Formats: structure tokens, C-alpha cells, sequence
């Protein structure tokens, strides 16, 4: 019995010092406390006072913070359901990714409902039919990717030249662009509905290395500098590493698998299943997989905060649910009224974006 | 441990400081009996010590319900992060329920409690008359340690003032008589409930319960955006019927008395 | 341990047992509590309550100290063969130090014990003023724990009067502590040096502390065939001076108050 109620959101003190003069010239013509939330100071931060806690942290313990609460401070409108979004905080560009168009919107400006973006990229015009399934960025932000069902290929858009175009095609003719990877290093992954990898090097745009396995193995993919994971409908777990080339581990499964995630501080290796079971695995010792945490729902996406201590989730019922390491209970809850596919998360620890109907909600974090 | 000795051997003769902090240092046996040996001392006039994250061994605990068997002018104690058995919470509460306690306040948050503890924490709660703010943080008590709880409140004996729950692992069952306690508790005046997990229904039962006239929970910690639009009304209700009820996630930002003095 | 709380609480209501005896029987932490539950009111009107073999570990402990430092008109009290630790034992001697205690004797024959506990149980023999009877056995106390305990026993405030030291691993080299300490000593009266090894010179020491005029002891628990022949014939000039004092190797014999009840 949700029975959900939608009111304006931000509520800027500039917003209602226009709408107050608007309806004074109304008035003339016709003839013939509050609380607002604080602006995003510079679309950097919001300039708040952190909260209190019961007791003083460890003197070497400073860095280590979680959060509490998430505000939703921003909606950014596409008439077209969104798949994927980008953050890229360095340069206040935010990217929504749908399954038509492609737009890149600022942060810079003050406003409640975004309509207008600052480029709009579609991929639809080269081609007949093009269905767009996959995106990617780059931590440099000088790279941007984007991979489609029926496009022939996957095409790059740099971000330090003063205009937008496009790179290369590099074509993946028969095989549809499932899943799209990236590494520190130059060199490009990407995974195909019929277990196939191809791989190739930018600076020179050539095929180096092809990778073939079971089909819907390709669904997820992980990327590491030695590395490689790769899990589907089969269940079957594969970690390769390119130096001796050959796989390191098998595992299997009782159901499929969708969301894998890594920890950057320290190897941690986090597993969703088709009937909802969060296992966490670590890289290091490599002994024994372990499960804490059951969904009803299956789970979609999945991500972990660049300090090391709570991973957030997005799942098919239309619920975010974020846990902490330690045990893996959850610590706050805000749902959604609509099924959410995608989720993101901001380097410096600030903001943080969701989207599951056909606009985007952009968040903001307390600590 | 040997700087701590000799720190409250020196400070044994002193009988002007009244307020005292010690934290995240650790703190021997032996220091532990010294200072209970100074507690003991008259002229000590020392009314708020406060300890955090420094191991306290079982022994120690037997130190400190001695003392606070028979204790004066010592109202507010702090044990965070410390490793605290449920024997040892029922022999601290059996030294609570004696009547020469004056400890007001006790802050027990990350201490690793079970739910065979609860039932004698209610019984300690019905017969302490002087115990007003109590806190609990981390530790799971258990939806029957829950239960026992409010069963121990509703009966409305205990004149405590503030209660705090967080990340008890809270379900829905002991709503109703958390909301039966509340309807008879005209004395409860703040309340917290963050990281619990709360169904809809509980959630109208508990606005109900703010909303009947006995009632006076004033503070209250609860995050509005995890609720659906029907809590949002019903809490708007509660504000339009009694004026002077807050809610906010924040908690602990309130501060009815100086409790972060070391902290600023 | 469920069966033992059937009895003291239906006891709760009882004014009749002084005497109370069990031993041989596993007993649960709860059952001490509620024992130490059940002699917290008034009207308990119980004195001596032995409980030998019983296994009391942990916090019963501390629930025993709590009642026992502000506790009346309960004198003997015995543990024998149940295991406590050196910090349970400085925990009962704060509680015997202070002045609300009247328990006149204490046994503690194969309880574990080291020197460490020594020096707090010498500074509470001075300071006490109610006990008469201390009881040690089996614990092995130590050469240097027992000199720490002689330098209490010479300084004489003490008014104890019954001792008992018998496999205490006393040696040669702690034998000039104690003939020190029974030199200025007017109030002991019993002593207990049993399956003890001393020197043929320390003993020749002792036995000139016995011959002192200021020495008042009466009783000695010794076997004479264990020693030298010109010891032989001190011991016999020891009570050719005093014939009032009597050297019998069987110590447990002797009967001041009523102590085998329960044996009998």
C-alpha cells in the first residue's frame, strides 16, 4: 500500500521569489516555516554541517566515514527510459545513457526540472536500426564509450578536445555488445551474447586477443591488471590472469549470476544470484566464497564506496538497500516508485545519481 | 597501563577536579581498582567520568557495581566499545537496582549484548527510581529482547526520560507494544529508531500512538525519506496536533544537558 | 542448578535455616545469584552456609564480593576445592576490608592461589578487625608470597588468632620470616606447619621462636618423627618451659566451635 505523493523538490529561495513576482503581474493583468534545501553550492558541494556522534573516533582512525541519509537534490528529464548513467565529478558532466539517445548535462546551473541538456548524442542517425544497450567512461574523463545491440560497433567521444567526435567504429558486426569493460591500461574489453570477447588496442585499433566460452557467459565481466572475471546464465566462475593465460578458478553455482563488484582498498569480490543471495568473496587468500545477505527481489546492479566500507544496491523491486562490510546488514533504506536498473557513485564521496523510469534523480550524502 | 597507574596514584590526593575524561588509552586491572580505591575516598567530588574503547576486564566490572552499590555524587558513566558479557549486564543491573544509586545517566552503545539479558534489564528498569537517560547502539537485542523491554515500560514505573535504538535489528512485531508502552508513558520524552527495519502498518501504529493525547514523546529521530506518502501525512498530522513535536534524523545533535563538553 | 532455585526461592520466605550445607553438586551461575538474591533481604537470619565442590566461576564471584561487603551476622563461610583466581581473590579481600563485615572465619583449602594475591591479603590482615580464623592449603602461597604475609603478621595489629599454612610449599629459606614474626606475636594461638620441608638450622631457629617468653601460641600442628634428634630434644625443652602447649600432628582434630555439623 505504498500510496506515494510527489511534491516539488528542491523548493530554491530563488525559485519562490520568482514565482512570487510571476503572480503579482498576473494579479495586475487579471483585471483586464517555509523550508527550502540548500543549493549545490558551484555544482561541487552543498556547504552543510555534518552531524554529531555519540563518541570521538581513534586519532589514526580520521578517514574512515560512512553515511546516513540520501537527498535527492536534482531530476534530470529524457522522454525515453534510461539504462546507464556517468558521473565524472571532475568535470561536473553528467551522462544519461537510454536505449535511443545519449545526453550530457552540467551541474553548474541552479534549476528544479532539466530539460534542456548541454549536448545531445544520438546514434540512431548513422544507422537503420540502432538499439543501445551499454556505456562506459573513462577515470581520465578523456574517453567516453558507448555499445549498442544492432550498431556495428562501438564508438568513442573525447572530452579534452574543444568538439565532440567520434573516434573509431571498431566494429563488432555479428555479435551485440552485452557487456562493455575498461582498464587503466590502454586496452579495451567487451563481452557478446554468444560467448565470444574481442579485444583490441586503441592507439593502433587492432584485434589482439579473442576469448570464447559458453553463450550467456559474457553477461558480466571484471576487470583487473591480473584479473579477469567472467560468469553468465552457466554459473560457471572464471578468474584469468593475461600473464600466464590461462584461467585460476572455477566455480559453480545453483542459479545465474548478474552483479559482480571489487573493492579498491582491498579485494572483495561480491556476487548476485537469480534468486536473490549477496556472497562475498576475497581475492587474496582465494579459499571460500560466503553469503550474509538474501533478497526476494533479484538484484541487477551493484557498487561499492572508494573508502572501503558500504556497498549500495538496485534491484528489480524498486528498492535501494545499502550494507556495510563488516556484517553486510544494511544501515538505511529509500525506495523508488519505479524499478531501478541502473546506479552510480561519485569518486569524491559527495553526490551519487539512480535512475529507473524514463527521468534521473540526482542524490546527495550526508555524513 | 603503568602511565594510568601512576597517573590516578598522583591524582589520588587531589580533590578539585570533578570532571574527568579518559579515552581510546588502555587501562589495566590495577588501574581500575586505584581509581575505584580513590571513588572510595570522601572529598572526591567527582561527578561525570567518562570512559570509551578502552578494555575494562571482568574483574573491573565487579570493581565498578561495588562502587556503584554504594555511590554518591557520581551521575553520568560512559562505556563504548567494550567488551561486556550479559553476566556482567546482570550484575551491573542487579548493583543498579539497589536504592543508593544516583547514576542518571548510562551509555552502553556498542557493548556486545544477547536478548537472555533483556528480561532482567526490565526488571531493573521497573525497579530503578532514578535512572533517566538510558542508551543502547550496535548490540542486537532481539525482537523477544524487544518485546520483554516495552513489556517492562508499559507498566510505567521507571521515570526515564530518554531511550535509544539503533541498529538493533527491529522488526514489526514489537510495534504494537512499543505503541501500547508509548499510549501510557506520560513521562517518555525522547525516542530514537534509525537503521531498524519498519513495515507500513508498524508505521501507523506508531503515529497513532504519538498522536493519542497521553503521549508526550517530543524528540524524535526517524529519516522521512525511507517511509511512503502515507507516513509523510501521518507525521505531518502528529506536528499539526501537537505543536512542539521534532522530528529529525540527527539525533544526537539534541543535548538536554553538557554531554559533549570533552567532545568540542 | 535448576533444582537449587526451587529451594531458596521457596526458602525466600523461610526465618528458620542458620545452617545451610551443600557440596558435590554441579550448581549453575543463577542459582548463586538467586542464593546471594535470597540473603539480600532481612530476616535471612543464615550463618554458616558451605558450599565445597560446587563449581562458582566468573561473575558469581563478584556476586558473592557484593553482598559480602555490606553484609551482617554471616560468620563462616568455606570453599574448598572449587577454583578461583588470583583477581577474585584481591576482589574478596577490598570487600573484607571494608568495616560493614563481621564473617569471622574463611577456608580456602585447594582453591588456586599464587604470591601475586600475597601482598593485598597482607594488607588486609592488619586493616581487618572481625576475622580470626584464615584457613590455606593446598595453594601453593610461595616462599616470597609467605614473607610478604609475615611483615603484616610482625607489625601485630592483627588480632587473628587461628592460622593455617599446611602444604603451602614453605621451605628452609623463609624459615628466619617466621620465627620473626612468632617473636612479636602475643595474639596467635594455632598454627599449622604441616608437609612442610625446613632446614635442621631453620628449624633450630623456630624451635628458640617457640622457647620465646613473648610467644603465646598453644597449639602446633607438627609430626615429631619427621625431624632431627637434638630438635627432638628442643621440642622436648619447648614444653618443659610452657607445659600448657600441646604438639599433635593430627591439626584437624582439634575442635574450638562446632565445624564437622555436616561431617558429623
Amino acid at each position: 500500500d505504498p500510496q506515494p505523493v510527489w511534491d516539488a523538490e528542491p523548493q530554491f529561495c530563488q525559485g519562490f521569489l520568482i514565482q512570487g513576482l510571476w503572480e503579482l503581474f498576473m494579479d495586475s493583468r487579471q483585471k483586464n516555516a517555509d523550508k527550502f534545501l540548500k543549493p549545490l553550492s558551484w555544482g561541487s558541494e552543498v556547504l552543510e554541517s555534518s552531524c554529531n556522534q555519540p563518541s570521538t573516533a581513534l586519532w589514526q582512525l580520521e578517514r574512515f566515514t560512512v553515511p546516513q541519509a540520501l537527498q535527492k537534490v536534482r531530476v534530470l528529464k529524457h522522454q525515453e527510459l534510461l539504462l546507464v548513467v556517468a558521473v565524472s565529478s571532475f568535470t561536473r558532466h553528467v551522462f544519461t545513457c537510454s536505449q535511443s539517445g545519449i545526453k550530457v548535462w552540467n551541474l553548474v546551473n541552479q534549476v528544479a526540472e532539466d530539460r534542456d541538456p548541454e549536448s545531445h548524442l544520438k546514434c540512431s542517425v548513422q544507422d537503420n536500426k540502432v538499439y543501445l544497450r551499454t556505456c562506459l567512461l573513462s577515470s581520465n574523463s578523456r574517453t567516453l564509450f558507448a555499445g549498442g545491440y544492432n550498431l556495428p560497433g562501438v564508438i568513442v567521444w573525447d572530452l579534452a578536445a574543444p568538439s565532440l567526435y567520434e573516434k573509431c567504429q571498431l566494429p563488432c558486426e555479428g555479435l551485440s555488445c552485452q557487456a562493455l569493460a575498461n582498464t587503466k591500461e590502454n586496452m579495451a574489453l567487451a563481452g557478446f551474447t554468444d560467448g565470444t570477447v574481442r579485444i583490441w588496442d586503441l592507439r593502433t585499433q587492432e584485434i589482439v586477443r579473442n576469448l570464447k566460452g559458453p553463450t550467456n557467459s559474457a553477461r558480466n565481466l571484471v576487470v583487473k591488471d591480473d584479473n579477469i572475471w567472467t560468469g553468465g546464465l552457466d554459473a560457471c566462475l572464471r578468474c584469468w590472469d593475461l600473464r600466464m593465460a590461462k584461467v585460476s578458478l572455477e566455480h559453480l553455482f545453483q542459479s545465474q549470476i548478474m552483479s559482480l563488484a571489487h573493492s579498491p582498498t582491498e579485494d572483495w569480490l561480491l556476487l548476485g544470484l537469480a534468486n536473490g543471495q549477496h556472497c562475498l568473496f576475497n581475492s587474496r587468500k582465494r579459499d571460500q566464497v560466503l553469503t550474509v545477505d538474501t533478497k526476494d527481489n533479484t538484484i541487477l546492479g551493484l557498487k561499492f564506496s572508494p573508502n572501503g566500507k558500504w556497498w549500495a544496491s538496485v534491484g528489480m523491486g524498486n528498492f535501494i538497500t545499502v550494507h556495510s562490510m563488516p556484517t553486510g546488514a544494511k544501515l538505511f533504506q529509500v525506495p523508488e516508485v519505479g524499478p531501478v536498473r541502473c546506479f552510480d557513485m561519485t569518486e569524491n564521496g559527495r553526490l551519487i545519481i539512480t535512475g529507473s523510469r524514463d527521468c534521473a534523480s540526482v542524490y546527495h550524502i550526508k555524513y | 597501563p603503568a602511565s594510568c597507574h601512576l597517573l590516578v596514584s598522583a591524582l589520588f590526593s587531589n580533590q578539585n577536579l570533578t570532571h574527568l575524561c579518559l579515552s581510546n588509552n588502555s587501562l589495566g586491572t590495577e588501574g581500575v581498582q586505584q581509581l575505584c580505591q580513590f571513588l572510595r575516598n570522601p572529598e572526591c567530588a567527582l561527578q561525570r567520568l567518562i570512559l570509551n574503547h578502552c578494555n575494562i576486564v571482568d574483574d573491573a566490572y565487579g570493581f565498578l557495581a561495588m562502587r556503584l552499590a554504594n555511590n554518591t555524587k557520581l551521575t553520568h558513566l560512559s562505556l563504548t566499545m567494550n567488551p561486556v558479557g550479559d553476566g556482567a549486564m546482570k550484575l551491573l543491573c542487579e548493583a543498579l537496582k539497589e536504592p543508593t544509586c544516583y547514576l542518571q545517566e548510562l551509555e552502553l552503545v556498542d557493548c556486545q549484548l544477547t536478548q537472555n539479558c533483556c528480561e532482567d534489564l526490565a526488571c531493573m528498569i521497573t525497579t530503578t527510581k532514578h535512572l533517566k537517560s538510558l542508551d543502547l547502539g550496535n548490540n542486537a537485542l532481539g525482537d523477544k529482547g524487544v518485546i520483554t523491554l516495552c513489556e517492562g515500560l508499559k507498566q510505567s514505573s521507571s521515570s526515564l526520560r530518554r531511550l535509544g535504538l539503533g541498529a538493533c535489528k527491529l522488526t514489526s512485531n514489537c510495534c504494537e507494544a512499543l505503541s501500547l508502552a508509548i499510549s501510557c508513558n506520560p513521562h517518555l520524552n525522547s525516542l530514537n529508531l534509525v537503521k531498524n527495519d519498519f513495515s507500513t502498518s508498524g508505521m501507523l501504529k506508531l503515529c497513532s500512538a504519538f498522536q493519542c493525547p497521553v503521549s508526550n514523546l517530543g524528540i524524535i529521530g526517524l529519516w522521512k525519506q525511507e517511509y511512503y506518502a502515507r507516513v509523510r501525512r501521518q507525521l505531518e498530522e502528529v506536528e499539526f496536533v501537537k505543536p512542539h513535536v521534532v522530528i529529525d534524523g540527527d539525533w544526537y545533535a539534541s543535548d538536554e544537558d553538557d554531554r559533549n563538553w570533552w567532545k568540542n
